[PDB]
Order: structure tokens, then C-alpha cells, then sequence
């Protein structure tokens, strides 16, 4: 599987 | 209540992050976003968390 990236942060509720 | 265990360390980057280590239990408090979750570790301290890098621990 290795390492996925870091997901970017988006809008919240 | 839901809990993961971390699949990698994670540092931080932003001052809302949780940073923890591989191998940690981190509690689910909530879920406002798909990849970044509201979590608390055993030291009391809380912040986000990148789903990708844990998973679901039972």
C-alpha cells in the first residue's frame, strides 16, 4: 500500500 | 464511539492538526469533512486528522 498523500482540506459543515 | 489506529506518524503542519505516531488509538469526536476528522488521543489534546493515514481499530 506504501504511504497514500496528505489530503487537502476543504469546506466543512 | 469510533476509534482508528494510525497506519503512519504524522507531524502536523497546521496549527489545528493532531500530530501522533504510528500505532496510536486516536477517539473520533466528529467528521466535518470526507479526509480530515476531529480526533482526541490519550494525553487529552485534540485536533484533526487525516483519514488516509489511519484506520478503522476495534
Amino acid at each position: 500500500y506504501g504511504r497514500p498523500p496528505l489530503p487537502p482540506k476543504q469546506k466543512r459543515k | 464511539a469510533e476509534y482508528v489506529r494510525a497506519l503512519f506518524d504524522f507531524n502536523g503542519n497546521d496549527e489545528e492538526d493532531l500530530p501522533f505516531k504510528k500505532g496510536d488509538i486516536l477517539r473520533i469526536r466528529d467528521k466535518p469533512e470526507e479526509q480530515w476528522w476531529n480526533a482526541e488521543d490519550s494525553e487529552g489534546k485534540r485536533g484533526m486528522i487525516p483519514v488516509p493515514y489511519v484506520e478503522k481499530y476495534r
